[PDB]
């Protein structure tokens, strides 16, 4: 639907527009690779975290990864300038990774306690910065 | 906020340079108290050197 909505390529604007993809791209790309550096560092095996984890991203976004993916699709929709299609990958997106974060959330904070529940009362917002 | 009467009586065996820099030692054992990692006290150090 992304690539039906957009306008021809050719038809699509260059110049000083396209800085702002770039910027998209850089910042989509540090966020995800922070909060993986961050989340695997901690993390014994494969993924079993050992303690609580609330630095770089995590001071932002309680679930950076997911967020950082999401941002990924966004600037993707951005860039063939379909911004339909962009609300309607928040839609489902927003759907399945809220109901993966809820069922996650809830494992780490029945296996760990007050460290995230105090965490969780430092950064409400999961997905977005203060939108969600 | 330091109750100095307390510290006072904690450093009796020691000498002027080792009260001058009681404070040092303090400011460090106070933010020993919270959990923070290291990388990112590098950054910023390293940033606003």
């Amino acid at each position: 639907l992304a690539a039906f909505e957009g306008p021809e390529l050719h038809r699509l604007p260059g110049g000083w527009a396209n800085v702002g993809i770039w910027i998209l791209i850089v910042i989509t790309m540090l966020m995800h690779y922070d909060s993986t550096l961050y989340l695997a560092r901690y993390s014994e095996k494969v993924v079993v975290p050992t303690a609580v984890v609330q630095f770089g991203p995590y001071r932002w976004v309680r679930h950076p990864i997911y967020a950082s993916t999401m941002l990924l699709f966004a600037a993707y929709c951005t860039a063939l300038r379909a911004p339909l299609s962009l609300l309607f990958l928040l839609a489902v997106c927003l759907v399945y990774y809220n109901k993966k974060a809820k069922m996650e959330e809830e494992l780490m904070v029945e296996s760990f306690g007050q460290s995230y529940s105090d965490y969780a009362d430092k950064v409400r917002h999961k997905f977005i910065p203060f939108v969600y | 906020l330091v109750d100095w009467r307390k510290v006072s009586e904690k450093t009796t065996l020691l000498r002027p340079i080792e009260l001058k820099l009681v404070p040092m030692a303090l400011e460090s054992s106070a933010f020993r108290s919270k959990f923070l990692d290291t990388d990112e006290l590098l950054s910023y150090v390293s940033w606003f050197a």
